[PDB]
């Protein structure tokens, strides 16, 4: 009828690729999120930034290529291509490592409008919405790390830059300046990738290991026609086995498939707490029930303490090439070496 | 009297391990 | 069910209860306002980020008056 | 009208030639150590 | 009727709570043993010998640890790779100095989960179940199998093994990166491919089940008891997940099939923690991962740095500080 | 010490016996199928 | 007035043809493609 | 229309044959014209190093970002 | 006072649910416990 | 030398919230033996 | 029309892919 | 003595008497049901049902 | 100088059997609201 | 198992005897606390 | 330190009393 009804129906009309209203937030800032990161580690360098050559006009292959983090200098600006760093220049733009927040910025707002993607599309199928809920999950590592990662720390500088051997070494930064193992967050964190890993495994092997002969042939896949509303498995021979193999055993498949919900998404969000608490430099970095006791007797050792020296060597000898702006001239008399290495 | 605490909370995560196996609810068909 | 005599004050203000403008109504004075705040939390953002540069006004700490 | 499997056919060694061709230039040209 | 026969039948049987089958008779006593082994040596062991340098390092909790830092510590680097159990060791407190426990507790556990994988494939083949969840259950036993016997195998000693503990396991990690680069091993890459695709797809399926289940209980009540057991109607609309999916990202891209989707659940981690299991195994033996340390060069041949070579020198710093006393001439060759 | 090794050599041997002649003990033939 | 507030609302008015080449395509496209009763 | 019945379709490959190459060697023209070091900024390996200049370039300026970059990019 | 709140409902806790919360609680104890300890 | 206050954090911190889990399951329990009618109910 | 889909995926992506061939045979 | 190349790491003549008794007492075990059976009897199936 | 200890037995022999004498009111209730059969029982 | 007992019975605690139980441990807690802080 | 256990153990014996004054189960005839 009016105009607001002919540009709704238009939108949520069936084609090959569902637009709706959140298409107009997740399509162009999706699109430019991905083709920032492509031209980065593609064409852009981290010369003047870093001191560092990531891209493929520079040798890199795709594990060497990232898009980098900016300077120190330009603190947490936000670069924009009009702004006072950049004034509209392009290729002055990209010097400075203004790529890294168009894709960290546009990406942001590409979560933001792919999750009211499955907001929109739960309510015109009907169904519950907690495929919106299980994605705010990974919502929360993006934002705590690509976005407020380097807002408690001294710039831009600080953030995983997007590219594969990049994260790699923002592994490596994180455990030796913060011991990032030891946060009980990361460790509340590991039990749930390391959980929701192990419970597609038995779902998936328990399920196809319970059919039901449904056919002659000997291939089970053909045996399942997808609007039968007989199940395809026997329920009661599941619990039944792992009920005598494991002990305990689930004998509700609609708690089941929420428990395979809580597992994966509560370690992304418990990991998330506590690397928001290392932009505030609050880590969880000695005991001191053992830093007080191995000071006074000079012969107790844990593997505790073995993981603090292995962390000297990771604040020492990385820090010089790693903080080029800070200018670290380390002499060879200060940096730890151990006996004969 | 502090590896004390680190002790029973250890046993007391046994305990609960044990009673969940073997005085589970068993679920039963109809 | 149980008339008090603050109960019997306030009862106006809660004995509308689900009416609507009928139509559209006042949506598009309401989306005017809400352009013009997303724009005024884009400036005084970037006038702390020292990403918009007013002159007479520095972001650093300032000498209130003691 | 063409037949789908030659299509997958031309198509599939012509991303062995452009992968092989990535492989290439690892040991020559930039980034090689050379 | 005989004696024999009465027991196979008891040993056998389904009707028993749990099934102890005929690989129960060597998962039973062999785990307990690595348990009971276990528990005394995590709250009450004398420091160890690790380094075969007579420096012992605590392990237990009555020698001041936590949870977090105490480890039963791997054998020595005196013993090495020789089987060292009681009765060859003269007394127990030489055993334990020398790293005793280690090898009681790890050799008693790679039989006792070699035997808990081959006792699911029996409950399988007793109860008319198709047999291979044991199959699955067999990548975290290659990788189990591959930090506790392949790794000190290629590496020459157990004290190279990795310690049963909490802490240990971070510095068994991060000297594991100095000396073999595992991050850019590319089996590293395909099983972090393999748990973040694992619960990635452990997520999604979970989810679009939970959001299509068909309304069997009222507001107030819980959602999960509208399934009563042993039912045998279908407890969720799958053409609405299908439906869902199907506009989410295209409709080419969803399985209707929900045996082929179950499967894939199980393919994806399983086959990735396969792949890494033995990303450690040829990384036992110092086949290590990707270099590309000085690889970039300008054209007067001045060396570009990468990446890479700031991933070098945070290698560089766990390689010239782990086992600071343990080495004396001028490269690991263990 | 010589006398706890004697006592290894029993438990082991019990109960790899005990897995030797378990299958030995027409073990296919104790399916839910028949028999 | 400045260079840094006369290249923002420059930005201001490069964001709304942005959103405004979008809006009017998207007006026009809706006209035709309306759906049957 | 199906996605299957169209690349079997001669009509396809008749639009497509002239298309593809004509944008892959826009491509590589891209590259071997030197035209990719000047839009983008990225050094050629003349340049990483100059004669005066021999350490690495850094930033180090808030606001002059764009004019120090000038310095930097001439020699 | 006033009658009687028709909202009354009962709470529920299965023996299943008891050894979750109960497994919850002292995982959390146990993992928690060494940092506050220090 | 550890903090005083950390067996406070921890013995509560087991204690309280256990004992609470404990009774949603006896009052859960005591109400299906309150309809049940039979023995226990009273 | 869906012509405007898929090609403003696959037009750059021949179009980078022109450049990482060329790249290949650059040297010093 | 550790590193002694001694079959089954039998070190003392005592610890063979161990192996013997073990294998044979479960042996004759076995023997009082699958044992003293007809070993003439065969079958064209791949499994067999025959009795207990 | 006070003991350490007595911060434990002090709050735990308040909380522990001051926690236990609500259960036994709490499943006394629910009993009373299961025999009673409206909108409670469940 | 075997057959349910026929000696269950019902535990009864009525709000009287909750508060006398409460005041009970409280009051000892505030008497006996002096003398274990010592 | 040790006087905030004493206060606690004051004001919650005063909270007990005033919920067995006001909140008492109150006796009814019939
Ligand atoms: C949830 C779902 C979210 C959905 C995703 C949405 C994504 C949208 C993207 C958000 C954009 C945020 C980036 C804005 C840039 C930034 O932050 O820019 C940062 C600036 C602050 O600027 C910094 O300010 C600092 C303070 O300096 C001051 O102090 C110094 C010493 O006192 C000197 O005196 C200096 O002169 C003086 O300016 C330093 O100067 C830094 O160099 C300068 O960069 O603030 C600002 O723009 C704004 C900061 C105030 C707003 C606070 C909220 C945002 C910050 C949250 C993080 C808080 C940190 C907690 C860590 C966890
Ligand atoms: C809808 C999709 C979308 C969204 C959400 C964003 C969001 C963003 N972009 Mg982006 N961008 C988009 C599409 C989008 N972009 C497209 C399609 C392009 C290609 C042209 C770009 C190209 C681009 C570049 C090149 C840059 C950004 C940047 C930015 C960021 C800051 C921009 C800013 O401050 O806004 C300011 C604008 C507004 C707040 C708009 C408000 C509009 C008001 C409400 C109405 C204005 C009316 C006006 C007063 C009168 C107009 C009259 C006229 C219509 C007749 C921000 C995260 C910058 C960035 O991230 O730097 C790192 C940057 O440099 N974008
Ligand atoms: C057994 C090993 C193990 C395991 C399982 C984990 C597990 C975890 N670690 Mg950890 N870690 C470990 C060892 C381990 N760690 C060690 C030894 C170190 C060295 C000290 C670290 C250092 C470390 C750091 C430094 C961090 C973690 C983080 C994490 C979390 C992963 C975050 C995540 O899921 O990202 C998944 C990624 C996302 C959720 C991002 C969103 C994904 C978007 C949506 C993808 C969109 C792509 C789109 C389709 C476009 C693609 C197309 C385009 C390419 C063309 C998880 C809890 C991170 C964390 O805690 O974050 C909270 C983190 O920052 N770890
Ligand atoms: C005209 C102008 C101005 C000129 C400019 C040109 C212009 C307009 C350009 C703009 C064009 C532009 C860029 C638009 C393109 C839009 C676009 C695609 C942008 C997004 C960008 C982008 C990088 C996208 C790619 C990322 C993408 C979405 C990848 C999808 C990943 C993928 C295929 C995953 C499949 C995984 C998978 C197999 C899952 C199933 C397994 C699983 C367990 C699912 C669970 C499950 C599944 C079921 O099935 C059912 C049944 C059930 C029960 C169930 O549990
Ligand atoms: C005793 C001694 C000495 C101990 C010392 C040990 C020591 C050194 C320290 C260990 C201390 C310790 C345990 C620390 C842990 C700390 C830590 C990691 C804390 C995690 C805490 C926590 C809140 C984590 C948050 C993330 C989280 C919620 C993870 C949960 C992970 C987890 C519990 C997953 C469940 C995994 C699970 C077993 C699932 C399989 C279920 C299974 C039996 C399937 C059954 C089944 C499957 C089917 O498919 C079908 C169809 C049917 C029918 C069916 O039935
Ligand atoms: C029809 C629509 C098609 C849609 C296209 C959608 C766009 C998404 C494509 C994403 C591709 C991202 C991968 C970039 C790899 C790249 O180009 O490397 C190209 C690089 C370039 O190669 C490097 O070139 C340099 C030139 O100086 C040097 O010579 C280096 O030595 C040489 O390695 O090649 C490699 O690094 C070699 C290995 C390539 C490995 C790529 C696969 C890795 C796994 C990623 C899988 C992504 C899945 C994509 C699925 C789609
Ligand atoms: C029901 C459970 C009841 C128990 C609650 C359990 C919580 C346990 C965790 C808190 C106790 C741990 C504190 C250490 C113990 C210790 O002795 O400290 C003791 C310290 C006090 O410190 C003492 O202070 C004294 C004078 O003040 C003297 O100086 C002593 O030397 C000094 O030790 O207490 C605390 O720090 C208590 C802090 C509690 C408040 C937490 C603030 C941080 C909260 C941030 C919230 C973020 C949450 C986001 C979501 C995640
Ligand atoms: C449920 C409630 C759970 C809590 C129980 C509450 C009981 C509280 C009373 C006991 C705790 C008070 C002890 C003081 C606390 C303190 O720090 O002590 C701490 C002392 C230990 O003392 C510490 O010891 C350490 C090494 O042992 C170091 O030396 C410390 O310096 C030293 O203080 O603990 C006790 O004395 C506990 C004793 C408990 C056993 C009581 C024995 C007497 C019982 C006689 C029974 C007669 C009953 C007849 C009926 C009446
Ligand atoms: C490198 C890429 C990785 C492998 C690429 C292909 C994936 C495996 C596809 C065939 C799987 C074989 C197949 O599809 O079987 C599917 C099988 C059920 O199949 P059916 O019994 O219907 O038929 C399979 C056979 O019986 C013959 O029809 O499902 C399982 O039992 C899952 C339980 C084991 C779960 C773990 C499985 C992991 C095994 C995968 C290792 C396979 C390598 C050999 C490939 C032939
Ligand atoms: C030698 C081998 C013999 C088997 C060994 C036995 C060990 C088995 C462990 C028992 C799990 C008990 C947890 C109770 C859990 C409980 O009772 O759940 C009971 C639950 C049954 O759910 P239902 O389907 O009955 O629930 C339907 C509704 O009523 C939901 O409330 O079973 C599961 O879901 C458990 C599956 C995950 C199993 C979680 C195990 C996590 C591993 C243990 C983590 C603690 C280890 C700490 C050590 C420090
Ligand atoms: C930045 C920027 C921009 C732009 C944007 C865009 C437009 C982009 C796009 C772009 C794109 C979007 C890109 C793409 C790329 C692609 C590529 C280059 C791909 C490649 C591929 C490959 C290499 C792969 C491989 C393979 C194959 C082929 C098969 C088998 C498998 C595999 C995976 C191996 C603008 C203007 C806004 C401005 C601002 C900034
Ligand atoms: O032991 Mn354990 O860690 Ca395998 O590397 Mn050589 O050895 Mn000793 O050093 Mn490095
Ligand atoms: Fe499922």
């Amino acid at each position: 009828r009016g105009l607001f009804d002919l540009v709704d129906d238009w939108l949520k009309k069936d084609r090959f690729v569902f637009v709706g209203w959140s298409g107009l937030l997740l399509f162009p800032t999706a699109y430019l999120a991905a083709g920032g990161w492509m031209t980065g580690t593609t064409f852009v360098t981290s010369w003047y930034t870093h001191g560092l050559a990531s891209s493929y006009l520079e040798g890199c292959n795709f594990l060497t290529a990232a898009v980098s983090t900016p300077a120190n200098s330009v603190g947490h600006s936000l670069l924009l291509l009009w702004g006072p760093e950049a004034q509209g220049d392009f290729t002055r733009w990209c010097q400075i490592g203004g790529l890294w927040t168009f894709v960290a910025l546009h990406g942001a707002f590409g979560l933001i409008g792919f999750c009211l993607r499955q907001f929109e599309i739960a309510r015109l199928v009907g169904i519950r919405p907690y495929n919106a809920i299980a994605f705010s999950g990974p919502i929360a590592v993006f934002v705590s790390v690509f976005l407020l990662y380097p807002l408690g720390q001294a710039s831009w500088f600080f953030a995983p830059s997007f590219g594969v051997a990049a994260i790699f070494r923002f592994l490596l930064f994180l455990q030796g300046f913060h011991n990032w193992t030891l946060n009980p967050f990361h460790m509340m964190g590991v039990a749930g990738i390391l959980g929701g890993a192990l419970l597609c495994a038995i779902h998936g092997a328990t399920v196809e290991n319970t059919l039901f002969e449904d056919g002659d042939a000997a291939n089970t896949f053909r045996a399942f026609t997808p609007t039968q509303s007989e199940e395809t498995y026997s329920m009661v021979t599941a619990n039944r086995f792992w009920s005598q193999i494991f002990g305990v055993a689930f004998s509700n498949k609609r708690w089941l498939h929420f428990f395979m919900l809580f597992v994966p998404v509560t370690g992304l969000w418990t990991s998330s707490i506590g690397i928001v608490g290392l932009a505030l430099n609050l880590r969880a970095y000695d005991f001191v029930s053992q830093e007080l006791r191995a000071a006074e007797d000079p012969e107790f050792e844990t593997f505790y303490t073995k993981n603090h020296l292995l962390d000297e060597g990771i604040r020492a000898w990385m820090a010089a090439q790693d903080q080029p702006h800070e200018n670290f001239v380390f002499p060879e008399e200060v940096l730890p070496r151990g006996n004969a290495l | 009297m502090e590896a004390l605490v680190y002790t029973f909370l250890l046993i007391g995560t046994l305990m609960v391990i044990f009673f969940a196996v073997f005085f589970r609810e068993t679920p039963r068909i109809l | 069910a149980l008339r008090t005599r603050l109960g019997e004050i306030l009862r106006p203000l809660n004995a509308e209860y689900g009416k609507v403008a009928p139509g559209w109504g006042t949506t598009p004075i309401m989306g005017i306002v809400m352009l013009a705040f997303l724009i005024f939390l884009v400036i005084i953002l970037q006038i702390y980020n020292s990403s918009l540069i007013i002159e007479n006004v520095d972001v650093d700490w300032a000498n209130g008056i003691v | 009208r063409i037949p789908l499997w030659l299509v997958g056919l031309v198509g599939g060694l012509a991303v062995i030639t452009m992968l092989s061709l990535f492989f290439y230039g690892s040991y020559s040209g930039l980034g090689s150590s050379l | 009727v005989s004696l024999w026969e009465r027991f196979c039948a008891w040993i056998t049987s389904t009707e028993n709570r749990l099934y102890i089958g005929w690989f129960g008779c060597l998962m039973f006593p062999t785990l307990l043993t690595a348990t009971s082994c276990f528990i005394i040596a995590f709250i009450a062991a004398p420091p160890v010998d690790i380094d075969g340098i007579r420096e012992p390092v605590a392990g237990s909790l009555l020698y001041g640890n936590n949870i977090i830092s105490g480890a039963v510590v791997p054998s020595s680097n005196a013993i090495g790779m020789h089987f060292y159990p009681i009765w060859e060791a003269a007394s127990i407190d030489e055993w334990l100095y020398n790293g005793g426990p280690y090898q009681l507790i790890v050799l008693h556990f790679l039989l006792g989960v070699s035997a808990y994988m081959g006792r699911e494939w029996e409950l399988s083949y007793r109860l008319g179940m198709r047999p291979w969840i044991f199959v699955a259950f067999s990548a975290p036993v290659a990788a189990a199998s591959a930090v506790f016997l392949v790794y000190p195998i290629g590496q020459g000693s157990f004290s190279d093994g990795m310690p049963l503990g909490i802490s240990g396991t971070f510095n068994f990690m991060l000297v594991f990166q100095a000396e073999h680069n595992i991050l850019m091993h590319p089996f590293h890459m395909a099983g972090v491919a393999g748990v973040f695709g694992g619960s990635l797809f452990s997520a999604m399926h979970g989810s679009l089940v939970t959001s299509s289940l068909i309304r069997e209980t009222t507001e107030n009540e819980s959602t999960n008891y509208g399934y009563k057991f042993g039912q045998e109607e279908e407890t969720y609309n799958i053409v609405a997940a299908h439906g869902y999916f199907g506009r989410l990202i295209f409709q080419y891209a969803s399985f209707n099939n929900s045996r082929a989707l179950h499967f894939f659940l199980a393919l994806w981690p399983v086959v990735g923690i396969w792949i890494t299991s033995m990303g450690i195994s040829t990384m036992a033996f110092n086949l290590n991962g990707f270099n590309f340390n000085q690889s970039v060069v300008d054209s007067q041949g001045r060396v570009i740095n990468t990446w890479a070579d700031i991933l070098n020198r945070a290698n560089l710093g766990i390689e010239v500080m782990h086992e600071r006393n343990a080495h004396n001439f001028p490269l690991d060759l263990a | 010490m010589l006398t706890l090794k004697i006592l290894v050599y029993t438990t082991v041997i019990f109960f790899v016996s005990l897995f030797i002649f378990g299958f030995l003990s027409s073990d296919p033939s104790r399916n839910p199928n028949r028999k | 007035m400045t260079a840094s507030l006369s290249n923002f609302i420059a930005s201001l008015i490069a964001g709304g043809v942005v959103v405004g080449v979008i809006a009017i395509a998207l007006i026009v496209i809706s006209k035709s493609d309306r759906i049957l009763r | 229309r199906p996605f299957s019945d169209i690349i079997t379709s001669v009509r396809y490959w008749i639009i497509h044959s002239i298309t593809i190459p004509s944008l892959f060697v826009s491509g590589w023209l891209f590259i071997s014209t030197g035209l990719a070091y000047d839009v983008f900024g990225t050094p050629r390996p003349n340049e990483y190093f100059t004669q005066d200049r021999q350490q690495v370039p850094l930033v180090n300026d808030r606001f002059s970002a764009k004019q120090e970059l000038e310095d930097l990019t001439k020699g | 006072m006033t009658g009687p709140n028709p909202n009354k409902q009962a709470v529920e806790l299965n023996r299943t649910s008891l050894y979750w919360g109960l497994l919850l609680i002292f995982v959390l104890a146990v993992l928690f416990s060494s940092y506050f300890f220090n | 030398e550890v903090q005083f206050g950390a067996y406070l954090a921890v013995l509560l911190g087991t204690f309280l919230p256990a004992l609470f889990l404990v009774n949603l399951f006896i009052q859960t329990e005591a109400r299906k033996a309150g309809k049940a009618g039979g023995q226990d109910s009273d | 029309f869906r012509w405007l889909a898929i090609h403003g995926l696959a037009i750059p992506t021949v179009f980078f892919l022109g450049g990482i061939t060329a790249m290949q045979f650059i040297q010093r | 003595t550790e590193g002694t190349n001694e079959w089954f790491g039998v070190d003392d003549l005592r610890l063979l008497a161990v192996l013997f008794l073990g294998h044979w007492a479960i042996l004759s075990l076995w023997l009082g049901s699958y044992g003293d059976s007809n070993e003439d009897e065969d079958f064209f199936g791949e499994i067999d049902y025959s009795a207990r």
